[PDB]
């Protein structure tokens, strides 16, 4: 693909997301989703390799179905009130349809099946974009209509996403499927606190985005998409594996790392609303994510796996293209807990 | 709600159901996507005409435009899949697992 | 400004650099033939950059200072001991073959980068496309296992598919007894232990497989020993070729941009040479890996990036 | 729910309203600012480490830019955070003042008059 | 020395160094001026000075 | 209190800017000086704590713990520099960084005024410990051990967090002074029962309590020497300190919720003490003696009396010193014969006479020979337990009898009898090992003359 | 090759006494090892162990034990002369206590 065409497709994806983010009319939000998907499909197929075609087809079918249910919910809401403004969604059937459409777009359980397949079928740069930028528009819509959201349905899907992401990650040797299941669990954490406090949802999204960017850039730096391929990196660039281990520990949510701040901030919020069982189950379930992060850390950094002879040749060459925002992303994803009160700047 | 509104909503539900329950051909599912778009067009046009919302009269046309972009997208993908397998069967899209 | 998407957006293309003199030319042939002198003379006549055959320490010459490194820190294989003991139980044979294929891949990437950045043609001795003739001869003589051949084929499948094969394939055909006599005359004590069956297998691989599928994408110029010394005839024979069979005329500025983005960044070129397939001949244990890597880092110009080594005369480091 | 998203008189994308100028600015020696500078210094060290340069002394101009950018952003971040907490306090006090029947002032007994149960430890 | 002359070497890219240092000092000067203005405005509004 | 924290933080850049052959010297000297500075916190008041600031305070319970924590770092550095000889320079500095970070986290943990900050530091102590165990342990089990260490702790402490932010939402604060002054009784309800369990089980797993003590014989055995030293001496006492701190909010609910834990402790004392009698691994025997000793601290904290609290403080300090010394003593033999089997190397008193004296003194303090502070703490807890119920004397008495049995057995197997004939690489003791033993044992004996310094806030 | 990889043999441990018969067991370098010994001994046994123990022994009586003994002596003397009880059953005065209304 031509670099100018790639640039304009990326700008169209971002423009669709921003159109969703600045619109007050439901039709413009729908148009933003459509425009985002239209430019998103060719980015997933940048390298042809039929697995990418499969991932693009699955993604298109899922997102088109979600768009249709979203439009139907918009029309039902209009029928029961001649309103186009995005507000508290005067009709409850329309609200259920809208919540299901947005849950399909985000990949919350049980609409979660597509995320591991599409992520495994695309490249690491496409996976980075899919797991970071694509969540902004649906979550920005959910923040706006959160007051009319039914807690029982949203929280059921949140608990299901946390459980399913934790269970699915345990069985994975491929790094992109591990990232997908981690994404499902973090989406569940984001949407569990949404009916209570949207500032906590935004804070969790930002911390998850910086952690995911750091992890994906570290996986791009060491061109590894499998556990065994990543296990060779200690013998070529030890610093990369050390930073990967610290980022994995942070993603696990262990204090005093940055990953801990969102969970700590969500549990507290849920306790102010007399929700005790829900945060306890969520916190205990996140230990599955921690386990399959610790297993990767064992494979890549805390022990040394056997290497190959040709690796010697790689000792003579340097990483040519540098990612300028990787150091900032690593520091932001690890050493940011002491500045937790700054979250008040998000409301 | 009159009987026509429920008939249009039932048409949308039948199409959504048709989309969800896959048979073999990919094109059969693209047709159900098109049907869902047609049902939405008719529903919104009926609501808009009934309440005499003049400005809203342009939104179904817009709704039609992005219907084509979604169809043209889908057909495009259907070409590539076929070029890989000589068949548009959804059974062949099993290289990636969960 | 290093070449990249931004330089492609603002102007620069590679199709404008090609002047019908690009002509990636490889000059193959069996051991101890005259292909080296033929290649140097062809590069001299045509004004093309010559590449001497990539050996064990080829990668050393392109990085740091061109001085070869210790065999422990570079290669970890011995051609001399492959001649001494071809069936050694320490895996030297396939380790040598796999390292040599990696070196040939790096050399091909360097040659392609030179051609795509300057427009000047390159002459090579062998390439990744003819490397396998040494592998087959190794396997037919019982020097390597079938798993080694499968690993070699796996590495070749995901690497050789990313490049354009040469325009011109020059083959120097010298029979087995003549190269045998040349070997006996040269004086190298290790090289005289090459059996006739080994050279016969190399020739069989060259003629049965390599040349036939090389000749279906571009014309192949075969020559005998006596007419190979006549370099001006070969050069004018190359001058009157009708290159319409290969994918080279089927290349656009975007495909050339992709290829050039690949041929720089040697780490991406060598990506799949170290795939986690654990064969004993090439797998190195964690303790030896750690020791040898620490030994490599202690080399005078290798601890840091090239411009940042205070102990090889670098200066103003604190301001770079 | 958004607690202050739609507070009356709020400018959509301001990041620093005019009324925030009534608050004392954070001192340049604020320990939070020093921690932002420390974060910038760590970012510079990691930048040297990834690029395979001498970690402590490779690029002093680059390390200085890291520290300066982190401190510069942190100053305004601290101003916004302090203003937002001041707004929360202002609204909470005003609401307590305007709803006296919801926050009734209670005359407090002394411990001599309160009867607490005693639970012996034995 | 090196085989390829390694273009970024003992003479550093002085334009980039100058830009980096200029940006750092410009940011610092702006920040000090901004803090002075903030203190003056805060004291003016609160009737302190 | 920053006069201790900041010098500890300066140990990191000092270690990273040191010469390749000077890291051990610099780290040892400056950690010893930090211990000297830490000794000033022993000047405690009789009525309230030393409230340094809104964030940090020191009490008569946390001051001896702080002193032991700072004193342990030089001993860990001395014990680590032998088996890390062939290590590269940067990995040596990384190991020392792990130890310094652990000390920093522990120092802040013991002095935090607010329970959420205490929780955050008490959980942060997991990362350096796990890295130490799983990166520098010697065998393949060290990975599994790490997992056992990680998930036993977290599964206990995740509810605790949920309890703590719950408490602040109802009482308004988690400051310990406010928590103590504004204390209110706990009603007898299911919600209060589960809040009691959430506040207690996290600390119970750290002790550990018999039943959830499985992680300990793995983690202590597979860890390197400094890892096991810090795990036994300080990390086990985090549970005791936290339970002592959090018990105030718990009353009067503790009177009936303590029964299952008292039964588990008073029976698991016997169970683990008897397990020590049939243990083929010497380091595993030393590890199990720790569970047997901490059961007594659990009993003392649950029965909630001034004599029991004094005894628990004294026993925690004495056990820290004695268990660290025993782990070092076993490591001296391991670095000779490279096996932890107790019967592999015998008759060592003949070949290593002074290390045998060290072994004898460590075994004597392990079985609480009077007037050692081991005995002081044990006897105070036994007297308080007798007040709680006379029948306890039977269980307590039985434990004492068993503890002496496996201690001297450990002494007789490794030091007496005849040396195995085949082993011939048993070199004379180094000055480093002898000094490491002396710096363990001399403070222990010196604490006998001033026991009020280790008897806690109830003295 | 019936081996699964190329690996170094496991090396035998080094005896520090072979090259430094008075080795102290701190380091391979004799000078660095000797200074490690001297610095550990001086800063552990001479500074922290002796001076720290002396400092702790002479700590001032901030626990107020002698003060409490003096106050107790004063009150025992005062009460005995007076004929008042040596100790009082109730710490807090009854007059300042407001019990609930009635016993039923
Ligand atoms: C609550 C407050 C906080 C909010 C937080 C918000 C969210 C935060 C971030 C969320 C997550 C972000 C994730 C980003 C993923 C991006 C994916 C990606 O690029 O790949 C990774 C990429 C991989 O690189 P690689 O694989 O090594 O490179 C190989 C190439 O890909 C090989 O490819 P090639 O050979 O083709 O190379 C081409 C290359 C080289 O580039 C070129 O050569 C340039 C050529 C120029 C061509 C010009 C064409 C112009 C014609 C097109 C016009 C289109 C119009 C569209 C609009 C239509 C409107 C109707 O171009 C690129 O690589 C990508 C170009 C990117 C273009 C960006 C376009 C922006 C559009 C903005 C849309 C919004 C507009 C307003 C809309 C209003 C509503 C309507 O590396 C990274 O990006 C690392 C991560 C970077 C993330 C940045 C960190 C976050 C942001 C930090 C800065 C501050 C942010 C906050 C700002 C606050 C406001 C001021
Ligand atoms: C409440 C806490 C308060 C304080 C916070 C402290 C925590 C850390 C600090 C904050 C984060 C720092 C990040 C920046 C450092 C990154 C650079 C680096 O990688 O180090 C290599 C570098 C050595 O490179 P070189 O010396 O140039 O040449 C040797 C070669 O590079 C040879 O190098 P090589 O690459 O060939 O060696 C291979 C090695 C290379 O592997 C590494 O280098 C590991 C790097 C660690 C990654 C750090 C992740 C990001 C930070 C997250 C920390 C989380 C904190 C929470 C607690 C959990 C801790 C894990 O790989 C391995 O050995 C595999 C071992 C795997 C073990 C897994 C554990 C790794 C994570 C542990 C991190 C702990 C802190 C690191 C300490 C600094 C080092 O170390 C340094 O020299 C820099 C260290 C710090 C510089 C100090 C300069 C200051 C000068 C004094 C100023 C005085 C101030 C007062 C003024 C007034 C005075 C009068
Ligand atoms: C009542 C005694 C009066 C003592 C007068 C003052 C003496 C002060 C000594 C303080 C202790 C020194 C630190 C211990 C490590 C020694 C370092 C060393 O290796 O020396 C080798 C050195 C050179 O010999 P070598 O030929 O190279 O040795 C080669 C082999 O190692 C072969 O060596 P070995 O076979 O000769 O073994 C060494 C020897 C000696 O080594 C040791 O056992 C030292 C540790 C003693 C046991 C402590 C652990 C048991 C728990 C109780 C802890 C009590 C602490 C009291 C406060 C201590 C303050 C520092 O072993 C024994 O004699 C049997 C030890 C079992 C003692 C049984 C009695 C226990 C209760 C005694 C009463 C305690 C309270 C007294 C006050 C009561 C009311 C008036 O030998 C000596 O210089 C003699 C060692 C000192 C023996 C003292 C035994 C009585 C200690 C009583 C406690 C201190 C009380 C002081 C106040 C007055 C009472
Ligand atoms: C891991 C830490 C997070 C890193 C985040 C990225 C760091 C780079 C900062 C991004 C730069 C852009 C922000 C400032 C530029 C102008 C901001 C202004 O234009 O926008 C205002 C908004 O200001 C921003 O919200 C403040 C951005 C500050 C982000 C930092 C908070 C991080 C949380 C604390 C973690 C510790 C981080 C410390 C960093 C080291 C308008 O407010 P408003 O339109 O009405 O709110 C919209 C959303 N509502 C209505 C739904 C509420
Ligand atoms: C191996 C190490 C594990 C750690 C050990 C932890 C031990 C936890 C045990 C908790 C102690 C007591 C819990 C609750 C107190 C009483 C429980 C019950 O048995 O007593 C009766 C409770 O009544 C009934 O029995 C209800 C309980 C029956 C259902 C619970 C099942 C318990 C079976 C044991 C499960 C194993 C526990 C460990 C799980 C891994 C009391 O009679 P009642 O007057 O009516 O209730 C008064 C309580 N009020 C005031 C709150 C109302
Ligand atoms: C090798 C040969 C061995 C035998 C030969 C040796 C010769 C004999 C030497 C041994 C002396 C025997 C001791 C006899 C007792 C006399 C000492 C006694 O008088 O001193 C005590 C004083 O001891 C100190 O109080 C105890 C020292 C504290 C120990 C701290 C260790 C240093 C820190 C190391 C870190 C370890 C971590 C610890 C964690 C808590 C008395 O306390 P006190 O009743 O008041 O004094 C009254 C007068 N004052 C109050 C005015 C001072
Ligand atoms: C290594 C293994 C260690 C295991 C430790 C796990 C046990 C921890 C104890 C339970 C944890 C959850 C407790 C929740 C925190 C308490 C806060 C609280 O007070 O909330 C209660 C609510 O309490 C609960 O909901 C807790 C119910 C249990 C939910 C999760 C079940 C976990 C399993 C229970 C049994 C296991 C506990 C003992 C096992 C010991 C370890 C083997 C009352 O609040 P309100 O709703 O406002 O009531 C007043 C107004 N209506
Ligand atoms: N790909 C290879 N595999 C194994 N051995 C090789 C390979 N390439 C070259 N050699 C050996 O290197 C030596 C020189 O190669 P050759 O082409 O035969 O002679 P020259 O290039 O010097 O004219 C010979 O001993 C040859 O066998």
């Amino acid at each position: 693909m031509n670099p100018i065409i790639y640039t304009t497709l990326i700008m169209t994806v971002m423009s669709g997301t921003m159109l969703v983010m600045i619109s007050s009319h439901w039709l413009l939000i729908w148009i933003g989703f459509e425009m985002n998907l239209l430019a998103m499909i060719p980015v997933l197929m940048k390298n042809f390799n039929p697995r990418a075609t499969e991932a693009a087809t699955k993604y298109f079918l899922t997102q088109a179905t979600a768009s249709m249910m979203l439009m139907m919910a918009i029309i039902i809401n209009l029928l029961y009130s001649g309103q186009w403004t995005i507000t508290k969604m005067f009709n409850p059937v329309a609200m259920t349809m809208m919540t299901m459409a947005l849950a399909m777009k985000l990949g919350l359980s049980p609409f979660h099946f597509w995320v591991p397949e599409v992520t495994q079928g695309i490249s690491l740069q496409a996976g980075l974009l899919l797991l970071t930028w694509q969540k902004l528009a649906p979550l920005s819509v959910l923040c706006q209509i959160s007051q009319s959201i039914n807690p029982n349905l949203m929280l059921t899907m949140a608990m299901l996403s946390i459980l399913i992401g934790g269970w699915g990650g345990l069985n994975q040797t491929q790094l992109r499927k591990i990232m997908a299941y981690s994404s499902i669990a973090h989406m569940g954490w984001m949407t569990a606190v949404l009916p209570y406090n949207t500032t906590m949802t935004i804070l969790n999204l930002l911390i998850y985005i910086t952690m995911t960017l750091a992890m994906f850039m570290l996986l791009i730096h060491s061109s590894a998409t499998t556990t065994l391929s990543l296990s060779h990196t200690w013998n070529k660039m030890p610093v990369i594996t050390s930073l990967m281990m610290v980022t994995l520990l942070s993603m696990g949510g262990l204090p005093p790392l940055s990953g801990f701040m969102p969970k700590w901030m969500i549990i507290q919020e849920m306790t102010k609303n007399e929700s005790i069982i829900m945060p306890t189950l969520m916190a205990m379930t996140a230990l599955l994510n921690l386990y399959f992060y610790m297993r990767l850390a064992y494979s890549s950094s805390l022990t040394m796996f056997p290497s190959t002879n040709n690796m010697k040749m790689k000792w003579q060459f340097e990483h040519t293209k540098q990612m300028k925002l990787l150091p900032t992303m690593i520091v932001l994803s690890t050493l940011v807990l002491p500045m937790t009160p700054a979250l008040s700047s998000l409301n | 709600m009159p009987l026509v509104y429920m008939n249009i909503i039932m048409a949308f539900a039948i199409a959504l159901a048709g989309l969800l329950m896959y048979r073999s051909h990919l094109m059969s599912s693209l047709l159900c996507l098109e049907g869902m778009m047609l049902s939405l067009f008719i529903m919104s046009t009926l609501i808009i005409l009934n309440t005499h919302f003049t400005l809203a009269n342009m939104m179904p046309i817009i709704l039609l435009v992005f219907a084509a972009c979604e169809a043209a997208l889908g057909l495009s993908l259907l070409v590539m899949v076929s070029n890989t397998y000589g068949t548009d069967y959804v059974q062949n899209l099993n290289l990636l697992q969960c | 400004l290093q070449y990249g998407p931004l330089a492609f957006v603002l102007g620069e293309r590679t199709t404008r650099k090609l002047t019908e003199t690009s002509k990636v030319i490889t000059v193959d042939g069996n051991i101890c033939s005259g292909k080296g002198r033929l290649a140097r003379e062809i590069a001299e006549k045509l004004g093309l950059r010559h590449f001497p055959e990539a050996g064990i320490h080829y990668a050393d010459s392109t990085t740091g200072d061109g001085k070869p490194l210790d065999v422990q820190l570079s290669g970890n294989c011995s051609l001399e001991k492959f001649y001494d003991d071809p069936k050694s139980n320490d895996g030297n044979s396939y380790r040598l073959q796999s390292w040599l294929y990696a070196s040939r891949l790096l050399q091909y990437a360097d040659a392609l980068e030179h051609l795509l950045s300057t427009g000047q043609g390159v002459v090579l001795e062998r390439s990744i496309y003819s490397d396998f003739v040494f592998l087959e001869a190794m396997y037919r003589q019982g020097f390597i296992r079938k798993q080694c051949v499968e690993h070699y084929n796996e590495v070749k499948k995901v690497t050789a598919c990313e490049y354009l094969p040469p325009h011109v394939v020059v083959y120097v055909d010298v029979p087995v007894p003549e190269i045998q006599s040349r070997i006996q005359k040269k004086g190298n004590p290790h090289e005289m232990k090459i059996t006739a069956a080994y050279l016969q297998d190399i020739e069989n691989a060259y003629k049965k497989t390599f040349l036939p599928e090389m000749s279906e994408k571009c014309e192949v110029l075969q020559y005998s020993a006596r007419e190979a010394e006549d370099a001006e005839k070969v050069v004018e024979d190359i001058e009157y070729l009708k290159c319409d069979k290969g994918p080279w005329p089927d290349q656009d500025d975007r495909t050339f941009h992709r290829l050039r983005m690949l041929v720089q960044n040697k780490l991406e070129v060598l990506n799949y040479t170290t795939i986690p397939v654990y064969l004993p001949e090439i797998t190195i244990g964690a303790h030896q890996s750690d020791r040898v890597f620490q030994k490599f880092t202690e080399l005078p110009g290798r601890k840091y990036s090239p411009g940042y080594n205070e102990d090889v005369g670098d200066k103003w480091i604190w301001l770079k | 729910m958004t607690m202050m998203s739609g507070r009356p008189g709020r400018v959509p994308l301001q990041f620093l309203p005019n009324e925030a100028r009534s608050l004392p600015p954070p001192k340049l020696t604020d320990p939070r600012l020093v921690y932002m500078g420390f974060l910038g210094y760590c970012s510079g060290l990691i930048d040297n480490a990834i690029r395979r340069r001498p970690v402590v002394s490779a690029g002093l101009h680059r390390q200085l830019l890291y520290v300066t950018s982190f401190v510069f952003f942190g100053y305004y971040l601290l101003k916004r955070q302090d203003y937002m907490y001041a707004l929360r306090d202002h609204d909470m006090f005003a609401y307590v003042k305007s709803h006296p029947e919801d926050f009734p002032e209670k005359d407090k007994k002394t411990y001599g008059e309160i009867l607490e149960e005693f639970h012996p430890v034995r | 020395k090196f085989y390829i002359r390694e273009p970024p070497h003992g003479s550093p890219d002085w334009l980039k160094v100058g830009l980096t240092l200029g940006t750092s000092v410009f940011l610092w000067i702006y920040l000090i001026k901004q803090h002075k203005e903030d203190v003056l405005e805060y004291k003016r509004r609160n009737g302190l000075e | 209190m920053l006069k201790i924290i900041i010098p500890t933080t300066m140990l990191l850049p000092m270690t990273w800017m040191s010469k390749h052959n000077m890291i051990w010297i610099n780290a040892t000297v400056h950690s010893l000086l930090i211990s000297l500075i830490s000794l000033s916190l022993l000047n405690q008041l009789g009525e309230n704590s030393l409230n340094f600031s809104l964030t940090f305070f020191s009490d008569s319970l946390s001051a001896p713990l702080l002193v032991l924590t700072t004193w342990l770092l030089p001993l860990m550095l001395m014990a680590s520099q032998s088996h890390l000889s062939k290590e590269t320079t940067t990995r040596k500095k990384l190991y020392i960084t792990m130890l310094i970070l652990l000390q920093l986290f522990l120092i802040m943990t013991f002095t935090a005024t607010e329970l959420i900050l205490f929780y955050i530091l008490f959980e942060a102590t997991l990362v350096p410990t796990l890295i130490i165990i799983t990166r520098w342990g010697n065998q393949t089990e060290r990975l599994n051990a790490g997992l056992y260490f990680l998930f036993y702790t977290l599964a206990g402490s995740l509810p605790l967090l949920v309890a703590l932010v719950y408490i602040q939402n109802t009482t308004g604060s988690l400051n310990f002074l406010i928590i103590h002054y504004w204390s209110h009784p706990l009603s007898n309800s299911w919600s209060n029962i589960f809040m009691w369990l959430a506040c207690i089980m996290a600390f119970m797993v750290k002790m550990p309590l018999y039943g959830l003590h499985l992680w300990l014989p793995k983690a202590h055995v597979e860890a390197p020497i400094a890892g096991s030293m810090v795990l036994a001496a300080v990390l086990l006492k985090l549970g005791g300190y936290g339970m002592m701190r959090i018990t105030t909010i718990l009353n009067p609910l503790t009177n009936y919720m303590a029964y299952p834990f008292l039964m588990l402790s008073m029976w698991g004392m016997i169970m683990t003490s008897s397990i020590c009698l049939r243990q083929t691994d010497l380091k595993s025997l030393i590890a199990y003696s720790s569970v047997s000793h901490m059961a007594l601290v659990i009993v003392a904290i649950m029965i909630q009396t001034p004599w029991s609290f004094m005894g628990a403080t004294a026993l925690m300090i004495a056990h820290g010193l004695t268990s660290s010394m025993l782990f070092c003593l076993a490591n001296t033999n391991y670095e000779r014969v490279h096996s932890r089997t107790m019967i592999l190397a015998r008759g060592l008193q003949t070949l290593l006479p002074l290390m045998a004296t060290w072994w004898l003194v460590a075994s004597l303090t392990n079985l609480a020979l009077p007037p050692s502070i081991n005995l002081i703490g044990e006897l105070f807890i036994i007297t308080a337990s007798f007040s709680w119920s006379n029948i306890t004397i039977i269980l307590m008495g039985m434990n004492m009898m068993i503890t002496a049995l496996y201690s001297l057995y450990m002494l007789i197997t490794t030091q007496r009898g005849k040396y195995t004939h085949h082993i011939n690489n048993i070199k004379p003791s180094f000055t480093r090992e002898n000094a490491l033993m002396a710096l363990h044992i001399l403070p222990l004996l010196l604490l006998t003359l001033n026991p009020k310094m280790i008897l806690g806030p109830l003295y | 090759p019936t081996i699964r990889l190329q690996e170094d043999p496991d090396p035998e441990d080094e005896n520090l006494y072979e090259k430094n018969p008075d080795s102290h067991g701190y380091d391979k370098d004799p000078i660095v090892d000797l200074w490690n010994m001297r610095v550990v001994f001086f800063f552990g046994f001479s500074i922290v162990l002796v001076l720290g123990s002396t400092f702790v022994a002479y700590l001032p009586d901030y626990r107020m034990q002698e003060w409490a003994r003096r106050e107790a002596e004063r009150l025992v003397k005062y009460r005995e002369a007076n004929g008042l009880p040596l100790m009082e059953s109730n710490c807090f005065d009854p007059n300042k206590i407001q019990l609930p209304e009635d016993e039923d």
